[PDB]
């Protein structure tokens, strides 16, 4: 469960992401597809080549859903209900993959936000992404 | 796939008593009932909405038989699982787009199904040997993913 | 979340277990130690030989806690609170291990309950053990 | 270790620029802070109630240096990780009783620390090669568990 300090660390770090959210989202995806090739099984309709517009557009969407989660940190299950339904009933991505995207988003943030990525903030972001994953797989069965 | 001779004997011995057709249908059906998200690959199979719909579905039964037939064939080649399953690995990755985590789920369901059918005979040591075998098959089916 | 039908299925199956709980708990543990040897790192102080009295004794404790969760199925997080604290603050068992014990308990039930272990019951039991594992792991950080 | 020449080369060139003392201390420290339950092995290091206490603890820093030093030596044996880490695998199992899942967690923290230090240079291809190395090391460290 997220503590007050966690919420404060997450809002501040994401705040610094600002207008780069979309770019970072796309970067996290690319890192995931390269590091963990089994994740590509969920995107056979995508051109997965470096710089593809599908990855870019999808990176934006992911990033914006996270922004919404940060903005609604105290009420995530409700703010993400529709995405939660989408992943459970249509996309049906195996739960293990959420940890892989989470790790790649953390690596992206670490690479882009050196001063902000302190040990306590790293901890908070890891817990936040874990919570988001829990919410997104909560209706699977 | 480090199997000791005594483990290999235990695996083969039990397998000789398995009706692959029936066990194949049960394992695949149970996978689809217990881990409902794995149904994403079988929308062409028709009604999968309730347990009886899944378990008695003739297409599930037929696919189960095909899956387990390939698995048995694998038990005859324990020292070369990777070669044995190379073309199937490629197919599952490039054509069917199946996340390999599915092979691990099926492996564990198969272990419960063997336990259900054999009762006592499926002792702790026998299960341990089967756990290595299902992990080995899962790893071989994943080896050609890229 | 457990559905009404899941709860019914779990009470029925567990009621057939009855006064064998302890024995099945010990078997689940032995199964786990043999199939997943890395789990033994948490029990260096135990005698782990077949028929071990420490293993028998610990089996009973695990089985009793599961019985208690079944008896309080609509209030599990509170019924298991103490155990959640213990696992989080003292034992600190890595969360992956819970999935391994859960699998071995399912194998154990399958091996002893041929008539009750239908596909529907298997599914409900898997969900039940996953919720128990979630509770036991909920205070980790 | 199915490592590609361009991949082996990527790992090596980056590593030549790493301050093992700093990175080791930072990796072990972050592990204890991010995954609190890993502190179970380090009760005797002193105070670890806060991130500042963990990160500044001299025994944490020194242990991190020793761990990463052994990791470093392993990078010169990428063709034989199992053989290089065999003794260490036995010790981690037989004497220290460390669940190998811990090795995977440290791997991933390590990767985050490298990205944090190298920024730009830690591109997606370079991360991919390092993920393969970290999993390789974890697997070799777990190989002798029984
Ligand atoms: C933090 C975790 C994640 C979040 C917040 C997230 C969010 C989203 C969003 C916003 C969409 C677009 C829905 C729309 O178009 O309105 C989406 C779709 C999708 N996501 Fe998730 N996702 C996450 C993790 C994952 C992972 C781990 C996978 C599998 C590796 C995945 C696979 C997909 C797929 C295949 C689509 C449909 C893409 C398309 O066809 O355009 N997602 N997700
Ligand atoms: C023991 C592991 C498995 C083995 C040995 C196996 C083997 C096979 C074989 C022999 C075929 C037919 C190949 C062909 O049509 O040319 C097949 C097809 C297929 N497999 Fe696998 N399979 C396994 C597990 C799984 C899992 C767990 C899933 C998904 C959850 C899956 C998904 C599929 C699908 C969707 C097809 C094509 C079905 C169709 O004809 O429409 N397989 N598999
Ligand atoms: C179904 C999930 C589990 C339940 C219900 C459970 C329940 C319990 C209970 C009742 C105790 C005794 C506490 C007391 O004396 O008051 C205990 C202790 C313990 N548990 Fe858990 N446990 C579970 C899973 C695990 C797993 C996965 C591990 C690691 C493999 C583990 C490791 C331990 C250890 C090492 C002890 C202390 C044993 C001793 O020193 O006497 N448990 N647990
Ligand atoms: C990259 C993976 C790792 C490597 C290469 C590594 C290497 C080492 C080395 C070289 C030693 C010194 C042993 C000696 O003096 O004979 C050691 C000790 C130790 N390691 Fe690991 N280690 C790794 C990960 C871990 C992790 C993740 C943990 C637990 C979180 C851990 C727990 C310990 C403990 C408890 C000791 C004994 C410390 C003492 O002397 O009090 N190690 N390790």
């Amino acid at each position: 469960v997220l503590s007050p300090a966690d919420k404060t660390n997450v809002k501040a770090a994401w705040g610094k992401v600002g207008a780069h959210a979309g770019e970072y989202g796309a970067e996290a995806l690319e890192r995931m597809f390269l590091s963990f090739p089994t994740t590509k099984t969920y995107f056979p309709h995508f051109d997965l080549s470096h710089g593809s517009a599908q990855v870019k557009g999808h990176g934006k969407k992911v990033a914006d859903a996270l922004t919404n989660a940060v903005a609604h940190v105290d009420d995530m299950p409700n703010a993400l209900s529709a995405l939660s339904d989408l992943h459970a009933h249509k996309l049906r991505v195996d739960p293990v993959n959420f940890k892989l995207l989470s790790h790649c988003l953390l690596v992206t943030l670490a690479a882009h936000l050196p001063a902000e990525f302190t040990p306590a903030v790293h901890a908070s972001l890891d817990k936040f992404l874990a919570s988001v994953s829990t919410v997104l797989t909560s209706k699977y069965r | 796939m480090h199997l000791t001779p005594e483990e290999k004997s235990a695996v083969t011995a039990l397998w000789g008593k398995v009706n692959v057709d029936e066990v194949g249908g049960e394992a695949l059906g149970r996978l689809l009932v217990v881990y409902a998200w794995t149904q994403r690959f079988f929308e062409s199979f028709g009604d999968l909405s309730t347990p009886d719909a899944v378990m008695g579905n003739p297409k599930v039964k037929a696919h189960g038989k095909k899956v387990l037939g390939a698995f048995s064939d694998g038990l005859a080649h324990l020292d070369n699982l990777k070669g044995t399953f190379a073309t199937l690995s490629e197919l599952h990755c490039d054509k069917l787009h199946v996340d390999p985590e599915n092979f691990r789920l099926l492996g564990n369901v198969l272990v419960c199904v063997l336990a259900h059918h054999f009762g006592k005979e499926f002792t702790p040591p026998v299960q341990a040997a089967y756990q290595k075998v299902v992990a080995g098959v899962a790893n071989a089916l994943a080896h050609k993913y890229h």
